[PDB]
């Protein structure tokens, strides 16, 4: 069944599972034409496929060439997502293949189910959670590799950096979702918080700054405050 | 014209023959149905006055034998049987007609309804969906489940309709996942018509038989099958022109004949609204769309 608040700890058990987010696969800018009509220009996108237990992010970059000459792109984008996820699963050793794939948007369910007919034992699940994975393109190094790609490409990252050396997967996922919720609600403020102190750097092989345990608690507090406020400034409370 | 005699009517029962029905009282002097049109299959069906649970009945074709009905007090139902002694059968029938103890199959001469509902239905194909090879007639009731239903428990008593499943490897060619799921023409024309049914007439016959079992017995798996076979055509971009025209006639007469008070359970909102207004064939079912809108605008 669907994933929700009540069965949240299943994400961190020892059954392999992947979240798939398709919200950044088909990305466009809308502009005016010389004749004063409106047109879209696509930009590079990505599939966000994440193991919440390990931090493994399979970032499949979607180059604009994949849309050339195609119609109904928003619809194609869900099927292209499902094709690429199915191809990823097939490329993995049997003991690394997921036992469940959780899609962040229900419109992915049928495209993924059809592409995975060869894997009847892999459960395809929706979720009731409003997960903030769309904000992954607010992570500078992830945005940078997507925009620079000149061809289809898969890039591998641990989205948790080295956090699992010190914290549990449950706590790592809570931190990640808090960071991404903040980046989605107010990107500028969230990024100001993360970088304000120049003495805290981001390692070349990491995505986030090298905060101490104490500094993470402060950071996490600041991101919470932001999310309440922006909910203020938004709902006037 | 053919006759199905009744040994007797020991229990109060509503008897149907095709789309006609009549009430018979406990131990009323009823000895059968005469003037049944030759050239069509028929169904004779029963609903006991006590237990409205279980409508049941028999599909038969009078060209394939002499059939009669006899109540069994141990199993508690009216059973169809074959009489092999042809002289014994004419004598029984002629006596019962002489004593005028039979109802006449009450067809109006202008009326093509039954032909229109059973145009492609063949007794030989019914006997493959309903497996009971020692009889020339086929028993169906409200509770029988379909093969596909049993996959998601007695196989001998199942309705072996052709399994249709839009999210299955049979329906979906590797590497044509999106194409085949959004346009089911491959599945309809190659897998089902060419591969399984051989021709559109056998496809339509199964579709019409599923509708009739849904209507006469409230058989739920039959209703699922009827709707699946409609949706497979309507969701195909490429359908022979003759099939679409005939489908429009088939459905028209099915919707025309459905009891109005049963449309709430026998008609699937999603399939009909998709078929009539969203699918590739949304503009190809003019007669069916007109009767649906005038008779069940609520559903839509
Ligand atoms: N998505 C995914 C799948 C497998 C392993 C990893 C970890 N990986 C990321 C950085 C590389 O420099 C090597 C280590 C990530």
């Amino acid at each position: 069944g669907a994933m929700n608040s009540s069965n949240y700890a299943e994400l961190f058990n020892n059954d392999i599972k992947l979240f798939v987010d398709d919200t950044n696969v088909y990305r466009v800018t809308v502009h005016k034409t010389f004749e004063g009509n409106v047109a879209t220009k696509a930009i590079n996108g990505c599939i966000f496929t994440l193991n919440p237990k390990t931090g493994h992010l399979f970032l499949k970059i979607i180059h604009t060439s994949v849309w050339a000459g195609q119609k109904r792109l928003s619809q194609l984008a869900k099927w292209k997502t499902a094709e690429e996820v199915s191809a990823l699963v097939r490329s993995l050793p049997k003991e690394e293949q997921p036992k469940q794939i959780i899609v962040t948007r229900k419109a992915m369910l049928d495209p993924l189910e059809v592409h995975m007919l060869d894997f009847p034992n892999i459960a395809i699940r929706p979720t009731e959670l409003r997960l903030p994975f769309s904000a992954a393109m607010s992570i500078d190094k992830l945005s940078d590799v997507v925009m620079k790609a000149t061809e289809p490409q898969m890039v591998l990252f641990n989205i948790y950096d080295d956090w699992l050396d010190r914290i549990s997967s449950y706590t790592a996922f809570s931190r990640l979702t808090l960071l991404l919720r903040a980046l989605k609600t107010n990107e500028e403020s969230a990024k100001m918080i993360l970088l304000s102190d120049p003495t805290i750097t981001i390692k070349s092989y990491h995505l986030w700054p090298s905060f101490t345990d104490e500094q993470w608690i402060t950071i996490e507090s600041q991101m919470r405050d932001l999310i309440l406020t922006e909910y203020g400034r938004k709902y006037n409370v | 014209m053919n006759t199905v005699p009744f040994t007797s009517a020991p229990i109060e029962v509503t008897i149907g023959i095709d789309q006609y029905s009549f009430n018979v009282k406990e131990n009323q002097p009823f000895h059968g149905i005469k003037d049944i049109p030759i050239g069509h299959v028929h169904v004779i069906h029963f609903q006991h006055a006590d237990n409205s649970s279980m409508r049941y009945g028999y599909w038969f074709d009078c060209r394939m034998g002499n059939f009669y009905i006899q109540y069994d007090p141990k199993d508690g139902l009216y059973k169809m049987m074959e009489e092999r002694d042809g002289a014994k059968f004419e004598n029984i029938v002629h006596n019962f007609k002489e004593r005028q103890m039979m109802v006449s199959y009450p067809k109006i001469d202008e009326d093509d309804t039954w032909y229109n509902l059973t145009e492609f239905v063949q007794m030989d194909k019914i006997r493959k969906i309903v497996r009971k090879d020692e009889n020339q007639f086929s028993y169906v009731d409200s509770s029988m489940t379909t093969v596909q239903e049993n996959e998601l428990s007695d196989p001998a008593h199942s309705l072996n309709y052709t399994v249709i499943n839009f999210k299955s490897r049979e329906a979906i060619r590797p590497g044509h996942e999106m194409e085949d799921f959004l346009d089911k023409s491959y599945y309809l024309n190659t897998v089902m018509l060419q591969g399984i049914f051989k021709n559109s007439s056998n496809y339509f016959g199964e579709l019409q038989f599923a509708f009739l079992n849904a209507m006469f017995f409230g058989n739920y798996g039959s209703s699922l099958q009827w709707h699946a076979m409609i949706e497979l055509i309507c969701s195909s971009a490429t359908v022979p022109k003759h099939m679409l025209d005939k489908l429009d006639e088939i459905l028209y007469y099915q919707i025309k004949t459905l009891p109005e008070q049963y449309s709430d359970i026998l008609l699937n909102e999603r399939v009909w609204n998709i078929c009539l207004y969203s699918s590739f064939q949304k503009n190809s079912l003019h007669n069916t769309e007109k009767i649906m809108e005038n008779k069940y605008p609520e559903l839509l």
